[PDB]
């Protein structure tokens, strides 16, 4: 259970770097 | 099995925000440099973790931010570790 803040920097840069996967 | 479950409700809520701010590309600037100043400590200290700072400032200039929708903050609430209730 480590909901707390650090969540949300590290959800952002996921999907950051997500979209960069993604195009191939 | 690995619990990513909050993640996901992390991620979610990124994309929930990033799908809705396309009027508003400027908040995903902003946004995250906010919680910055919260994250901060991981980073900062030499060994232990902290708590940042108030958990209600870092709310205040998301609000700022959002303003409209209440909605987002709904979800905002999960990631401050107040009373689980």
């Amino acid at each position: 259970v480590r909901m707390n803040i650090q969540m949300l920097l590290e959800a952002a840069d996921y999907l950051e770097r997500r979209e960069r996967e993604a195009e191939h | 099995e690995s619990d990513s479950v909050e993640f996901n409700n992390a991620i979610s809520y990124v994309n929930k925000i990033k799908t809705r701010f396309l009027d508003h590309p400027e908040i995903y600037r902003s946004f995250l440099e906010i919680l910055h100043t919260y994250q901060k400590e991981q980073l900062h200290t030499k060994g232990r973790p902290f708590r940042g700072m108030s958990e209600e400032e870092v709310f205040t200039e998301v609000a700022n931010l959002f303003r409209g929708q209440e909605d987002l903050l709904s979800e905002f609430g999960q990631f401050l570790p107040e009373a689980k209730r």
